[PDB]
């Protein structure tokens, strides 16, 4: 935990602003090369961590932490099927938590009493996030907004990604963007095929 | 003018059981009336911007809907306090009872119906939310409505949500497409499938999320031909339930069905129903 | 672009305006829609019974102002989603449906139902613009797209051929052609990873000049204006964006969404000199 | 070959009725009156007919089942057209 400063979990575990809090009050155009190189660092940093046999099984755009352009991932070790309860009136969904999650995980339970662990979480399902995590750094905003929860379970259930209505660019970005959102789990692809390829820059400056 | 320095802590039916809300007995002149407890994490720069859209709420006196007095903010917290009444609703009277005839059914649907159409006719507010939760019934023997959505930016900034086992959601809504007068009619049909039986009837008479979000899209709407009830009753809920939009009748249309007409004609004791069921 | 154009804030004149080209048989109706102050929000919201209170007690008049509407909604609810794997919703959704009403009923030595013919007509319905879409310029070039085009065309002319020819069984026919179709839809659904599935039409304005731009217009039975057999002369698309299966919506500053051919010809002809319009471009890259 | 049924005119309309349906021969004049061109010939629904005052269910009932034929009939001629112009 040491190459792209990965976080185990006030001399030490300073914590301060994020990626979620920049992105969305600052509501600042970050550069192209700004966002080659967070994403390169991100990319690099998951690969590093899929090679230590351990599941990154909460990844968001807030657990991620910038200083002075050193990317830093954290909060890899929490999250399960038996973190979130809540009353008979149902399962408490937060607000912006049902658009991270791959189609093999929206499944959920609907009584909040699932005896184990509901959820199997697998480095195929890791890297769809990485797909949202891009589309809302390049164009500004989050997935299928304005939707009540039981129209984004069945939406997502099907297959489906947002209309890029809001992108110019060429096709090498949408197409790793339909890459990582495949429905297939096996067709995926892997941190390494995903740093090469970000590597060879669609563009420059 | 309204401020929770004034008002009281008194009884409440549960702790905790569902949402929670407090009944309040006002010091002066001694005005009882309830309260909701609403819960936002929001800055205050949109406070101001949901303030200002509930001042809609207050300006409709209809008889067929529950008064409103007032909205204030309190450490965190939304409260908008609504006419208090002593029969509770729909859902707990279900569970106690085990269903509802159909005289008592065809007067809730005339308020309702009434309530719908002064709503939408007057200030064009789609309810959007209509389930056998929503509908309070006094002791004299009235009905009202109440929780309708007026402020859209609300739900934008709201904190949580919360699915259930039961869901009364349209077909078309599921799909991703816009809200319409035309979905609040396939919700009151299953809500009066919902009273009719006695049980959600979407799993013909467990399993997760997606396989009732899927289950409603793809399968026939449920029926009521198993049991023998009146006939216009039947094909009220089958005008109400059809999957495509367009074959869903208005409810200007609904008035003047033989079933409402007939309802509109008789006369039953409601207060006599209301106080047998309930404590006096 | 979304600027301009806005159907839910729209003041009675503009209402009663849009209506005028409909047709030529509604000129009285002017004044009475005038009186009631129908805005757009109740225009896109009609519904029969309320246009029996304007006096339009015509059914075949009643037609025509539905069918203006709900293409209007279309155009506007849905102009950001029009893409590719939407229109394959529809496609999958009403197959399903009635593969599922068919085993549910299990009927035998029955005839086929009216209600069973009108859902054959509605799924049919929605494999047009389905088709429409798919044999234009972005999915024209590539053998893939012409052997699916293929491929749901016969599975549609099987469905609408066993259907019309004769009556019951067929039952297990038009069930298996119905699984054909949903596991065609699901296949352009999910397996296909082309990124231009997903990216829907878009919006842009054209500036034309006393020359007489010949675009001639090849209005559909649906009122789409979709320009057709631009002439080579160079300033046309030198000048003009212009290009083949582009449409147009709006003259100057003005919609004809779902009018009539005739009108549209007219107040072309009879425009400006300088005339400003409103092209739904098809689908494209911005290679940079 | 008949013409395309969207540019139908009235009189057409009737003769449709004369011909597929002219049992039911008390209801012609109804086309008449509400002025049932070909393009509404199409979208008539069931609520719609019922408006325009087929108050017996049997009829009723023949009357769509024979509207609903003939639409069914107007989709081939749209089918074998496209995908004419697929193989072009
Ligand atoms: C995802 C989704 O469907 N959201 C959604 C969609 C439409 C409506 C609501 N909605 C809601 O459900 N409630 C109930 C749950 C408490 C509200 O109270 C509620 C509310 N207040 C309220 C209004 C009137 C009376 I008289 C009492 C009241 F309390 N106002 C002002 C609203 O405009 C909304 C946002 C409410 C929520
Ligand atoms: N003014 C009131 N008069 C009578 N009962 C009330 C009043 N306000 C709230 N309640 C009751 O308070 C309880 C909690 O309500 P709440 O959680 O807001 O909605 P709900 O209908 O119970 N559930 P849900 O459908 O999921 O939103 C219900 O039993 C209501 O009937
Ligand atoms: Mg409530």
């Amino acid at each position: 935990t040491r190459h792209e400063n990965l976080v185990l979990f006030v001399t030490s575990l300073c914590k301060g602003n994020t990626l979620y809090t920049y992105i969305h009050q600052r509501r600042e155009k970050f550069a192209m090369n700004r966002t080659l190189l967070i994403a390169q660092q991100i990319a690099q940093g998951m690969g590093y961590l899929h090679a230590r046999e351990i599941i990154h099984k909460d990844l968001r755009t807030k657990n991620i932490f910038i200083e002075n352009g050193k990317v830093i991932i954290t909060d890899f070790g929490l999250f399960s099927s038996t973190k979130l309860l809540y009353c008979d009136m149902g399962l408490g969904v937060p607000h912006n938590w049902l658009c991270y999650l791959a189609p093999e995980l929206i499944r959920a339970l609907q009584p909040e009493k699932p005896r184990g662990e509901c959820l199997e979480f697998t480095p195929y399902s890791d890297v769809y996030s990485f797909g949202t995590v891009w589309y809302e750094l390049i164009c500004g905003e989050f997935t299928f907004k304005d939707q009540p929860a039981e129209s984004i379970i069945w939406q997502v259930g099907r297959g489906m990604k947002q209309s890029l209505a809001n992108l110019q660019s060429g096709r090498d970005v949408k197409d790793l963007l339909m890459l990582c959102w495949t429905y297939e789990k096996e067709h995926r692809p892997q941190f390494a095929r995903l740093l090469s390829l970000l590597e060879h820059l669609p563009k420059k400056r | 003018e309204l401020s929770d320095e004034d008002l009281e802590k008194l009884g409440e039916l549960g702790s905790g059981n569902g949402g929670v809300v407090m009944k309040v007995r006002h010091t002066h002149t001694h005005l009882i009336m309830a309260r909701k407890l609403i819960h936002l994490e929001v800055k205050p720069a949109i406070k101001k911007q949901i303030l200002r859209e509930l001042k809609v709420l207050h300006e409709c006196n209809f008889p067929h809907i529950v008064g409103f007095y007032g909205a204030f903010y309190s450490d965190g917290e939304i409260s908008i306090c609504m006419e208090y009444m002593d029969g509770g609703s729909l859902d707990l009277i279900l569970k106690r009872a085990g269903r509802i005839p159909e005289s008592i059914l065809g007067r809730i649907t005339l308020a309702v119906l009434k309530g719908l159409s002064y709503l939408r006719d007057n200030h064009a507010i789609i309810h959007r939310d209509v389930k056998p939760s929503n509908i309070l019934v006094n002791s004299s023997g009235e009905i009202k409505i109440c929780d309708f959505g007026v402020s859209g930016q609300l739900i934008d900034s709201m904190a949580n949500s919360f699915v259930g086992t039961r869901s009364y959601m349209s077909p078309e809504r599921l799909q991703g497409t816009h809200y319409s007068v035309q979905s609040d009619i396939w919700s009151l049909g299953l809500s009066l499938v919902e009273m009719a039986i006695g049980m959600y009837p979407i799993p013909p008479p467990a399993m997760a999320i997606f396989e009732l979000l899927d289950y409603i899209v793809n399968e026939p709407p449920p029926k009521l031909e198993h049991k023998i009830f009146s006939t216009e009753f039947k094909d009220f809920v089958d005008i109400c339930l059809k999957k495509q939009p367009d074959e869903r009748a208005d409810l200007k249309t609904l008035l003047s069905h033989p079933w409402i007409r007939k309802a509109e004609l008789e006369e039953v004791d409601i207060s006599g129903w209301v106080c047998k069921t309930m404590d006096l | 672009p979304m600027a301009y154009i806005n159907i839910a804030e729209w003041t009675p004149d503009q209402v009663t305006d849009w209506i005028k080209g409909l047709d030529e048989s509604m000129k009285g109706y002017l004044y009475e829609f005038s009186k009631q102050e129908i805005g757009g929000r109740a225009l896109l919201n009609i519904r029969p019974y309320e246009l029996e209170n304007l006096g339009m007690l015509r059914i075949g008049h009643q037609e025509i102002v539905l069918e203006a509407v709900e293409n209007l909604r279309n155009f506007h609810y849905h102009l950001k989603n029009d893409n590719l794997q939407f229109m394959a919703l529809h496609v999958a959704t009403a197959a399903k449906n009635l593969h599922r009403e068919l085993a549910r009923n299990h009927a035998e030595s029955t005839k086929i139902d009216t209600r069973i013919l009108h859902d054959i007509t509605r799924t049919i319905a929605t494999l047009k613009p389905l088709v429409g879409s798919l044999e234009r310029t972005p999915f024209r070039k590539q053998e893939m797209y012409r052997e699916y085009c293929g491929n749901v065309l016969k599975c549609g002319l099987e469905l609408a051929t066993i259907a019309h020819r004769d009556r019951f069984q067929p039952v297990p026919a038009i069930r298996q052609s119905a699984e054909r179709l949903e596991n065609l839809a699901n296949f352009v659904i999910q397996d296909i990873s082309d990124p231009m599935v997903l990216q829907p039409a878009s919006l842009n304005l054209v500036t034309l000049k006393e020359s007489e731009l010949g675009f001639n217009i090849e209005s559909s039975y649906n009122g789409i204006h979709r320009v057709t057999d631009i002439k080579y002369n160079s300033p046309a698309h030198n000048s003009g964006k212009i290009e083949d299966g582009d449409e147009i919506v709006q003259i100057n500053y003005q919609t004809v969404v779902g009018w009539q051919h005739r009108t549209v010809l007219e107040h072309l002809r009879e425009a400006l000199p300088d005339v400003v319009l409103t092209v739904k471009k098809r689908p494209k890259h911005t290679k940079m | 070959r008949p013409k395309a049924v969207y540019l139908w005119t009235v009189s057409d309309v009737l003769k449709w009725y004369r011909r597929h349906c002219g049992e039911y021969t008390q209801y012609e004049q109804l086309f008449a009156q509400h002025d049932i061109t070909g393009r509404a010939l199409l979208r008539i629904t069931d609520s719609s007919l019922q408006r325009m005052g087929v108050t017996d269910n049997r009829d009723r009932e023949a009357i769509w089942r024979e509207i609903v034929k003939q639409r069914l009939k107007t989709d081939i001629m749209e089918i074998r057209d496209m995908e004419r112009l697929n193989i072009y």
